[PDB]
């Protein structure tokens, strides 16, 4: 019994970034490097509040920053990125292994056109510290008041009054 | 021996056994109450310990 509150359709009307999974995979490392702040803030909100109905604005801002990143890569390094993501898309598993020359062209293009460097191995998987300004959810699980603990057992022990007190056994 | 022998001995025996009797009655009543409500040192029943619960951030955010 209650209300399943749901934000109206207007709040979740994001611009809906539209690139295929192969295109996303091609720009994975550079996007993670130069877009880490919105992703990290949004995910910390998601993990702390534990309520996607609450951190929708961070979901907006992450999409805004992703679209800005893709607009920059469109404006500066369109051709190498296009060839690289097409060559990634050809593979069934989308492995970076086969596509290394196009990766080199894309990397040098973004390095000398947008000042970017790909993260080294394992750099993109380190736990980061975010400087979010939202408060800490006091009751993320919405837990009710806990039952009071049972009365604690304490006190000095003396011999049982009149022994066992079990039938004729006096002692 | 004198009658005071039996008199004082019966005093002690009667007092001790009366204490035993109403202690047994209190035992029965206390056992009934503690089994009915459980707000007592005994008749507690096992429950899952909380320290087994893991609180580390899982793969799914809103676990």
């Amino acid at each position: 019994p209650g209300i399943v509150e749901l934000p109206t359709l207007e709040d979740l009307k994001v611009q809906e970034v539209k690139v295929s999974s192969s295109v996303l995979k091609a720009a994975a490392h550079h996007y993670g490097a130069q877009c880490d702040k919105p992703n990290k803030e949004f995910m910390l909100c998601r993990w702390e509040e534990k309520d996607p109905r609450r951190c929708l604005e961070e979901g907006k801002l992450v999409n805004q920053c992703a679209l800005d990143f893709f607009r920059q890569i469109k404006r500066h390094c369109a051709e190498p990125f296009t060839e690289y993501w097409t060559c990634i898309d050809y593979s069934g598993l989308q492995l970076f292994r086969h596509c290394r020359k196009q990766q080199a062209k894309f990397d040098e293009c973004v390095l000398d056109k947008l000042g970017w460097v790909r993260p080294d191995l394992g750099e993109l998987s380190k736990v980061t510290k975010v400087k979010t300004d939202r408060p800490l959810p006091e009751n993320p699980y919405h837990s009710r008041a806990r039952p009071e603990p049972n009365p604690e057992a304490e006190g000095d022990l003396k011999p049982a009054k009149h022994g066992s007190r079990l039938f004729f056994w006096t002692m | 021996d004198g009658p005071e022998k039996n008199y004082e001995k019966t005093m002690a025996i009667l007092q001790i056994e009366a204490e035993k009797a109403e202690l047994r009655l209190k035992e029965l009543e206390v056992r009934r109450l503690m089994r009915a409500r459980g707000d007592g040192p005994w008749y507690q029943y096992p429950t899952i310990d909380k320290a087994l619960i893991d609180h580390s951030p899982k793969t799914t955010p809103d676990n």
